[PDB]
């Protein structure tokens, strides 16, 4: 009905209840389309002038007959209400009710209580309010007061089913304002004071559009079930594995053997209070809270010569790191999975228990830090995908439903499409290359050069500014989106020519201006205008979010951090990360959601409490990983193909450089063919026998047998050469002799192949080619050893290249071939994807080199590593002077910093990967200026520089990255069949075979047993409640399980022994019971028989425990064979079924992830002898120490194990940048060997990290990738 | 280090007089560093004077007029170092002092507090 | 680093002969002070006569006619963090075949207090008139080249029996 308007009147009132009384005398849903909160549909046209804002009738059929009214605004929105009258005393005409509805359906309104409220928030932003601010909050309540009021003589109280109260959003309104009355009359407040926080959730009502966000992110949320039982299951029982295991382990320290005045270790232990009192009895490094760990193994952490190993004292890291009692095990290894500053625990543990418990921290790393996180992101993408989709759809079904002039055309001739603008990107290019020259011992030639440069070329781009808009009238040259930017870049070259730093840098974006004919940096626009845009309410969420916490933290904890600081900082002074400000408190949140949320926490609680601490960081954590996670996964969906179709053509108004490039193939072909003429018009049988013998031995299965073990021997041979190798002297000189028999055999290899396959074929393949080279590099080692030329200079640095001989064994692995091609196909466009990349950081290193560049210097008391205060020594000439009168003095840099653009990019990837960032933010926001001693946060707004590079660069890159990775493989996957690009062809033949595994529904039900006594023992075991029950019990033995702790009691212990055999007892009846009913048939069922199997571990578990631990001495064996019980608890998954598919999931995954772990464990071995080869030799320092280093295999592959996650990598990167004294010693003499000097090479050791970290980060993305789409298999299905 | 005391403390003549000198210190106080200093003075211009501290045991001067009336009656470990007047008489109406420094605190605490005296 | 590592056990006349003795320290970055002594026991003779000591820089030799002129210190050197202590016999003869102590003393410097430690190192050295060759090394240099021929012998008779085998297909062909 496009006119049916009637103002709600008497009548309407009149008409109603007649229509109810009569339902109740005789005693459908309502319109979607006109529910209120939308938009009036246009079938009804446009509304009468004065009817807008006035009672009007009820459209909607179904609340026809019910008695309400609705109201409609000049917005064409639907606000609905019930005429009874408010509290039963406003009636639908009393003026006063009129008036209300005037405010509550007119924008102004909203206008108003919006523009309070972004000002309430910035009142909250201050932590220690001035006196006059009284004024403010009063007036603020006042409003809020009264806006509530204005809701409710016109909405209604409680009397309707519109009513105000009824909206959950009004619920907030109303605690807040009657809480701050409430605090107001009463008058620690704190917690009051965090629900004057909560204001500013209001926000979200305020602005439309969040309303819908945030039950997108609740319905999002409720998806996420099953993953979130299953982490803490899986959690869990890897918290028993860790209790078992490490229990009160991490307490050990060394205490000295040499006590004077009759002491003992409790002696001393009731009577210490100090750092310096533990120091006299314990063994501390310099610099460090905790005492040295050590262990009572030989692979463990070594005591100096004087102390012994000792369990006793507090645990390390304030006595929150432990494994002592389960909840600290929980939160040890939540640790693990978030892998928040993992590596220290590996360190910790390693140190105390030995080196061979690293395969524990293998599991984990591998299952908990992989596996849950990939069912996390790919459950949650994949509701949003069911979201999007039928967003998607239903959005579709609805649409469906005189002089002047001659020299301005002048000027426009000189427009000419394919040249000018070719002429301004190659000013652009050569614009930025000037640009990126910087550095900070720069000459004042090369200061000239570049100030000319710049100048120069700001005249040519802004004489193109000007002649073009002289070309064509500003009212159209105003129109180009690009125009405004170039506009705007000569205005801002010209204010910064006539005046900051940051200033000089906004010259620096014209590097977009290539995007026109470039489409991958089209690709990147698209993402960020994304974000902003159609994606934008979802950003300011993340916004409102950040602000809720920051301001929170804030108030709770910001007092407590100032009057404990003594308990977080020795110097009585707040440290680098604290919550008592609303800036710093911004960062630790910032810095909580990046994924370093340890030491802060720690912090925390020291100061302020363990539970409220706890509480807060973990839903900070939860919370915004979660909106974070749903940013991305949306911005990645979005562009990977809703963000367009090809709709137009590729570049419809031709590209000018693909104009401009047709005039290059009209020159240069044409002149290409005028040179040419004018230069021409001026001017037996048994040789193929041989052929095909060699041809069939070397396929035969018996010869690459041979060639497969005979590479396996060279490659282990090749992990023997070490630090130690001068010890074992008889190994010495069989490996000697081995390697001239090996290649031997592989020449023989080559001159085989050469002859069968014929020197074309075997020249056109690649796996030929690599062997080729790799015995070509053998072959001159073993001819220059034996003529003498065995040490002169490059021949022992060509030596290092053996290590390139496991190399050999990919051409015979399949699964390696298999990964390697898969993985090559997708070369191409990483290509492309990485080069924006590169020239993305580009601009931010050049903006970084700017800022900073010359000013981490800094004068250091090297003896203990403290910078001399800024009061006396704030300038190089100082320092010198102070070095020489005093000594142990440096003018000292950071090695990893920002004097140029090289050090720049190197610093970045510091920053984008937050392993090390922290010393570069803390000296970088110290920076005065070159020559000048820093200050403490001198400069404290330059994390914002760190804030946006983190974004951009670790935000919209990766998901630039992700988005092509996943679009090739799309095409690597659908060009072939929907084949999976990992798994060999006989991989894919136990695949499908497991799949049918997982596809059996019926089973027969188990015939029953004739006789009475044994049919009642089969119907009481197939009853429902009989499995109920079991679980129940199995639950009662976790928590018996986790009720153990560390040094409990002796009593204690029997007492759980003895409920554990109870246990043991009837669940070994059970199965003796459940096998008699089922007799022969207990077998059929392969659950049944995972139970065999756990009851007779466990009752061997038992007795061999009680036999050990009697007879025997071995704890570590007793701890060994005491997880037996585990088994016990792995019967939890029985019951479930949102668990089951999700194992079931990992288990059809597996083999994929089997060729993955295979090429990373070639490639870590060849990086273990590498590191072995150079990195022997380093100074001890950040990361390399006596138990982490290269020196033999073992330590190798234990640094490499630890940074395949990129973990601690600027630790070890570190102490081989040193070189040139004093950083090092070229000179040392290293007892028992005669290598010399201790400092490593700079370029092969950054070469060899960043290698390493590229590699490890693609084949974990090809990890993330299989078990991505295994889980989508398995879920849709 | 905020001190909780009342401001103006009426005590009957010959009653007890409980006089509390509270501190909430975020360190756990121990007895090695932390000092107790009770002081007390009548009119503004007159002297201030020492009565009780605590260096490492609660020591009382014994003062002329302080003789045999005044022990310590709190516990510094649940931060209560409250002491009690016996048998007040008008003399002692004046301005009572409870300095106390709780290392490793810096912040030097200070409660005053105003003792009359009704007949 | 650090590596402790035997010393050799045959010594070839009238000629040149270190004798290693290498002392690590259980934790590399602690701080120490050491001075080494020296006995040596001749074969024949029962009891060990003190032969050198070194202490802080300069080597104090024992008058000892066996050893006028003919050992150089040959250890760590400019440090009183000895590590490595071995000496250097410059013209070998044979009254230097006999049994060697390697008596290093280390004291430690640790936060509050100090050790005072000791390690013994035995050494039993046996001159002769020419280096005979380690028995490993013969061994292995024999063992390398009877797997190169057996190699051989395989491969050839490989290539026998296919050339066979394909040359009478081809024949029947
Ligand atoms: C979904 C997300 C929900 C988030 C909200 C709920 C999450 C956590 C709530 C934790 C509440 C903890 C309440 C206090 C517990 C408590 O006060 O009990 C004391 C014990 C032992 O204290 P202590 O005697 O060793 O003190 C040592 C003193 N010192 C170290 C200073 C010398 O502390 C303990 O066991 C507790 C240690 C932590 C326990 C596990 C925390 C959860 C870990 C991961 C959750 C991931 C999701
Ligand atoms: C995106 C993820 C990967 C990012 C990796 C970035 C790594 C960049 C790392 C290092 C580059 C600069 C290293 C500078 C090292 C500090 C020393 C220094 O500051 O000295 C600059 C050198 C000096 O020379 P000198 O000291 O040897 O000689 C003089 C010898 N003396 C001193 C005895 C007289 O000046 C020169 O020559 C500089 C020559 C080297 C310039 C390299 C430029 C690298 C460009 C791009 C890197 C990314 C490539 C693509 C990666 C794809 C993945
Ligand atoms: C250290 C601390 C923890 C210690 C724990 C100790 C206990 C752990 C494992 C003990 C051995 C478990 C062996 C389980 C074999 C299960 C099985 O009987 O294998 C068959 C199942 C398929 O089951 P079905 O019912 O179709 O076979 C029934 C036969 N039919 C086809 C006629 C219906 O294949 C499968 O799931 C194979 C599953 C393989 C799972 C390996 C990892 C287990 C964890
Ligand atoms: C996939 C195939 C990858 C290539 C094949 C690798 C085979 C696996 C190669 O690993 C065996 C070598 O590590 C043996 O060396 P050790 O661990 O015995 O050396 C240590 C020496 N110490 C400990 C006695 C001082
Ligand atoms: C210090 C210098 C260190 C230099 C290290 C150099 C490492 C070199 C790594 C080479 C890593 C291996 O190179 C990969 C190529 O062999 C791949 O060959 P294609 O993709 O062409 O083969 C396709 C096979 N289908 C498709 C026909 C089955
Ligand atoms: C993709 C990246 C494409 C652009 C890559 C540009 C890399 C960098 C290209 O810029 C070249 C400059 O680095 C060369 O001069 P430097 O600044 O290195 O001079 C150093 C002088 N000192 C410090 C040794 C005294
Ligand atoms: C896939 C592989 C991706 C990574 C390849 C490597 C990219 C980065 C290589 C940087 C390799 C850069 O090394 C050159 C710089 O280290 C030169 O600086 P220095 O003055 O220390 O020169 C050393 C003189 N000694
Ligand atoms: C897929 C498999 C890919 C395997 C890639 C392996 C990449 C190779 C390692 C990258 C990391 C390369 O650094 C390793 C170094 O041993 C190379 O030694 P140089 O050739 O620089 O010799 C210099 C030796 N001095 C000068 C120090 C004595
Ligand atoms: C550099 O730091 C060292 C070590 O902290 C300072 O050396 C201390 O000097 C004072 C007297 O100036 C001595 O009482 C301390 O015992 C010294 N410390 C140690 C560990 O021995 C030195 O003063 C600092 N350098 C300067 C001159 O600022
Ligand atoms: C370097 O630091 C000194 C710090 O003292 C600056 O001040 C000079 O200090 C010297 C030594 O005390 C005095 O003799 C000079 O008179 C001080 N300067 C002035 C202007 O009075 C000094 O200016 C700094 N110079 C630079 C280039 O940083
Ligand atoms: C044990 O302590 C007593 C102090 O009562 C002391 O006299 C005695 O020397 C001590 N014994 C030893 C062996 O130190
Ligand atoms: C250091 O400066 C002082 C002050 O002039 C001077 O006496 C001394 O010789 C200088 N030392 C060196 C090594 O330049
Ligand atoms: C060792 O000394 C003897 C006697 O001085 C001398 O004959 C002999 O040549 C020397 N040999 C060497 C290797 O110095
Ligand atoms: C070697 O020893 C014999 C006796 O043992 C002695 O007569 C002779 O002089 C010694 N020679 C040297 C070179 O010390
Ligand atoms: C060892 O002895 C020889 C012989 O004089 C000498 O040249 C060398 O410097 C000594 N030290 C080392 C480390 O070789
Ligand atoms: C260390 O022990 C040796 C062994 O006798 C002794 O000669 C030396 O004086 C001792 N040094 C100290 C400092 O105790």
């Amino acid at each position: 009905g496009p006119q049916s308007f009637v103002h709600f009147t008497k009548q309407s009132l009149a008409l109603i209840e007649q229509r109810i009384a009569e339902r109740k005398s005789k005693e459908p849903k309502p319109s979607s389309d006109l529910e209120a909160g939308k938009q009036l549909p246009f079938i009804y046209g446009d509304i009468p002038p004065g009817m807008v804002s006035e009672p009007l009738e009820d459209l909607d059929p179904y609340y026809a007959d019910k008695k309400t009214f609705i109201v409609l605004n000049k917005g064409k929105t639907i606000f609905r209400f019930n005429a009874t009258p408010a509290l039963y005393m406003l009636s639908p005409f009393s003026p006063l009710r009129r008036i209300s509805i005037k405010i509550l359906v007119h924008s102004l309104f909203s206008m108003l209580i919006m523009c309070t409220i972004l000002t309430n928030c910035i009142f909250m932003t201050m932590n220690n309010p001035p006196d006059w601010t009284k004024n403010v909050e009063y007036t603020f309540t006042g409003i809020y007061t009264f806006e509530s009021l204005v809701k409710i003589l016109a909405r209604g109280f409680c009397v309707g089913e519109f009513t105000f109260l009824r909206d959950p959003w009004n619920w907030l309104d109303f605690v807040v304002i009657v809480f701050a009355y409430l605090t107001e009359f009463v008058n620690n407040v704190s917690a009051l004071r965090t629900f004057r926080v909560l204001r500013a959730l209001k926000t979200i009502s305020v602005i439309p559009g969040l309303k819908t966000i945030v039950g997108a992110l609740i319905q999002s949320v409720k998806k996420l079930s099953d993953v979130m039982i299953l982490t803490v299951f899986c959690l869990s029982v890897f918290a028993l594995i860790g209790l078992q295991l490490f229990m009160g382990n991490l307490k050990h320290k060394c205490f000295r053997n040499s006590l004077e005045n009759n002491e003992t270790l409790e002696s001393i232990m009731n009577t210490l209070e100090s750092e310096e009192d533990f120091r006299k009895y314990f063994y501390y490094l310099e610099g460090s809270k905790d005492a040295l760990l050590c262990g009572f193994s030989t692979d463990s952490g070594q005591c100096p010569e004087g102390y012994t190993c000792v369990k006793i004292g507090r645990n390390p890291d304030y006595g929150y790191t432990s494994f002592d009692t389960f909840s600290w095990a929980f939160l040890a290894l939540f640790r693990l999975m978030t892998q928040d500053y993992w590596e220290n625990l590996y360190q910790q543990t390693l140190r105390a228990a030995g080196k061979t418990y690293m395969i524990f921290f293998v599991v984990v790393i591998f299952l908990g830090s992989f596996y849950l996180i990939n069912l996390i992101l790919a459950v949650v993408a994949m509701a949003y995908e069911e979201q999007n989709q039928a967003n998607i759809e239903e959005a579709k079904q609805k649409e469906l439903e005189p002089y002047w002039i001659k020299f301005k055309k002048c000027i426009y001739f000189i427009v000419m499409d394919p040249f000018v603008d070719l002429a301004i990107t190659i000013c652009i290019v050569l614009n930025t290359l000037f640009m990126a020259m910087e550095h900070h011992p720069m000459t004042e030639e090369f200061k000239n050069v570049l100030a000319i440069g710049n100048l120069v070329f700001t005249g040519i781009f802004a004489a193109e500014m000007v002649l073009k808009l002289i070309a064509m009238d500003p009212y159209e040259y105003f129109q180009v989106g690009w125009n405004i930017f170039d506009s705007l870049i000569v205005t801002l070259s010209l204010v910064e020519l006539f005046l900051l730093s940051v200033l000089r840098s906004f010259r620096l974006l014209r590097v977009f201006k290539l995007a026109k004919s470039w489409p991958t940096l089209n690709m990147l626009i698209k993402i960020i205008g994304n974000s902003v845009g159609a994606f934008g309410n979802l950003t300011l969420v993340l916004a409102i979010i950040v602000f809720i916490f920051a301001v929170v933290g804030m108030q709770l904890f910001g007092k407590s951090y100032k009057e404990c600081v003594c308990k977080i900082n020795d110097d009585c002074t707040l440290p680098r990360w604290h919550m008592n400000d609303f800036f710093h408190s911004f960062l630790i949140v910032f810095r909580v959601l990046c994924g370093e949320w340890i030491e802060t926490m720690w912090d925390c609680m020291e100061v302020a409490g363990q539970a409220m601490c706890l509480i807060v960081y973990m839903m900070v954590m939860v919370i915004g990983n979660l909106v974070v996670l749903n940013l991305f996964l949306a911005l990645l969906l979005s562009s990977f193909s809703s963000d367009n179709l090809t709709a137009i053509e590729e570049d419809p108004d031709a590209n000018n450089l693909q104009i401009a490039v047709t005039r290059i193939k009209k020159g240069i072909n044409y002149v290409k063919q005028t040179l040419r003429e004018f230069i021409l018009k001026a001017f037996g049988k048994i040789w193929w026998n041989i052929r095909k013998t060699c041809y069939k031995i070397v396929e035969h299965s018996w010869f690459e047998s041979f060639i497969v073990l005979m590479i396996l021997l060279s490659s282990g041979a090749l992990a023997f050469e070490d630090i130690y190798i001068e010890r074992k002297k008889t190994i010495k000189i069989i490996l000697e002799y081995a390697d001239k028999i090996f290649t031997y055999i592989f020449i023989l290899e080559m001159l085989l192949k050469w002859i069968a396959y014929g020197y074309k074929t075997y020249f056109t393949n690649a796996w030929c080619w690599l062997d080729f080279l790799i015995v070509d590099v053998s072959l001159v080692t073993l001819v220059a050893n034996t003529l003498g030329y065995s040490d002169l200079g490059p021949i022992k640095s060509l030596r290092t290249l053996r290590a390139l001989r496991p190399l050999r064994a990919l051409s015979r692995f399949e699964g390696m071939r298999v990964v390697v091609n898969a993985l090559i196909g997708a070369i191409p466009s990483i290509m492309n994807v990485l080069l924006v990349c590169l020239i993305f950081w580009l601009i931010f290193s050049i903006m970084g080199v700017n800022l900073f560049a010359g000013k981490f210097y800094e004068c250091i008391n090297t003896t203990d590593g403290s910078r001399f205060p800024a009061s006396q020594v704030p300038n190089r000439s100082e320092c010198f002077a102070l070095m020489n009168v005093s000594q142990n003095v440096r003018w000292k840099n950071l090695k990893v910093n920002f004097d140029n653009v090289g050090l720049g990019y190197l610093s970045l990837l510091q920053v984008a990967t937050f392993k090390g960032w922290t010393i570069i933010m803390y000296a970088a926001v110290d920076s005065v200026n070159v020559d000048k001693q820093p200050k403490y946060e001198y400069s404290l707004y330059m994390y914002i520089y760190f804030v946006v590079f983190i974004i951009f660069g670790s935000f919209f890159t990766l998901n630039l990255f992700i988005c092509v990775i996943i679009d090739n493989f799309n095409q690597q996957k659908k060009k072939l069949g929907g084949q999976d690009i990992f798994m060999t062809e006989e991989q894919k033949k136990y695949y499908n075979a497991m799949k049918k595994l997982g596809s059996k529904k019926p089973q027969k039900p188990i015939p029953r047993p004739g006789n009475k006594i044994q049919g009642c023992i089969f119907d009481l075991v197939t009853n429902q409640a009989f499995d109920i029950s079991i679980m129940v019990l199995i639950c009662l033995n976790m928590v018996t399980m986790m009720v153990e702790k560390e040094g409990q009691s002796q009593h204690m212990t029997e007492v759980l022994y003895w409920i554990n055999v109870v246990f043991i007892i009837l669940f070994t009846g059970e199965c003796v019971l459940k096998l008699i009913s089922l007799r022969h048939y207990y077998f059929t069922v392969g659950w049944n028989i995972f139970d065999f199997v756990v009851v007779i571990i466990s009752i061997v578990g038992m007795f061999l425990a009680d036999l050990i631990e009697t007879y025997f001495v071995s704890p570590t064996l007793f701890r060994v064979i005491r997880l037996a019980r585990i088994g016990r608890i792995l019967r939890l998954v029985k019951g479930a079924k949102g668990i089951r598919t999700l194992l079931f999931a990992l288990m059809m995954s597996l083999p994929a992830l089997f060729n993955i772990g295979l090429l990373l464990f070639l490639v870590m071995f060849i990086y273990a002898i590498f590191g072995m080869s150079n990195f022997a030799y380093v100074k001890k320092e950040d990361g390399i120490n006596d138990m982490f280093n290269f020196e033999t295999f073992g330590n190798s592959m234990i640094c490499l194990f630890q940074i395949t996650t990129s973990a601690g990598w600027d630790g070890l990167l570190a102490p081989i940048l040193n070189s040139k004294p004093p950083d090092c010693d070229p000179k040392k003499v290293h007892p028992g060997s005669s290598v010399e000097g201790d400092c490593g090479n700079p370029s092969v050791g950054i070469f060899y990290f960043v290698s390493y970290i590229i590699i490890s980060f693609l084949v974990v993305v090809n990890m993330y990738i299989a078990v991505i789409l295994e889980n989508f298999s398995v879920a849709t299905e | 280090m905020e001190v909780t005391v009342p401001a103006t403390l009426n005590v009957l003549n010959g009653s007890d007089a409980r006089l509390p000198c509270t501190f909430n210190s975020c360190y756990t106080v121990n007895h090695k560093q932390f000092s107790l200093n009770w002081t007390y003075q009548e009119c503004n211009n007159c002297s201030e004077e020492m009565f009780l501290q605590f260096r490492m045991k609660i020591i009382n001067l014994k003062l002329e007029r302080f003789q045999d009336r005044v022990e310590f009656s709190g516990n510094p470990s649940k931060y209560d170092v409250s002491v009690m007047l016996r048998n007040v008489q008008p003399e002692d109406e004046g301005i009572y002092n409870c300095y106390i420094m709780n290392p490793p605190d810096r912040h030097r605490g200070h409660g005053k507090i105003h003792l009359q005296v009704l007949m | 680093g650090c590596v402790e590592v035997d010393s050799e056990t045959e010594a070839v006349y009238g000629m040149t002969f270190k004798i290693l003795c290498i002392s690590c320290k259980r934790r590399s970055e602690t701080n120490a002070e050491t001075f080494t002594e020296w006995t040596f026991r001749q074969k024949g003779t029962e009891e060990f006569v003190k032969i050198l000591r070194y202490e802080n820089e300069v080597l104090q030799l024992e008058e000892d006619e066996r050893f006028e002129g003919r050992v150089v210190w040959n250890g760590s050197r400019g440090t009183k963090d000895l590590q490595d202590l071995s000496i250097f016999i410059t013209n070998v003869t044979y009254n230097h075949s006999g049994d060697y102590e390697c008596h290093v003393y280390r004291l430690l410097f640790f936060e509050n207090y100090e050790h005072n430690t000791s390690v013994v190192k035995k050494i039993h050295i046996e001159v002769v008139d020419k280096a005979n060759r380690d028995m490993a090394s013969i061994v292995s240099e024999i063992m390398m080249y009877v797997l190169i021929v057996v190699l051989t012998i395989w491969l050839v008779a490989e290539m026998i029996y296919c050339y066979k085998k394909i040359a009478a297909a081809t024949e029947t062909a």
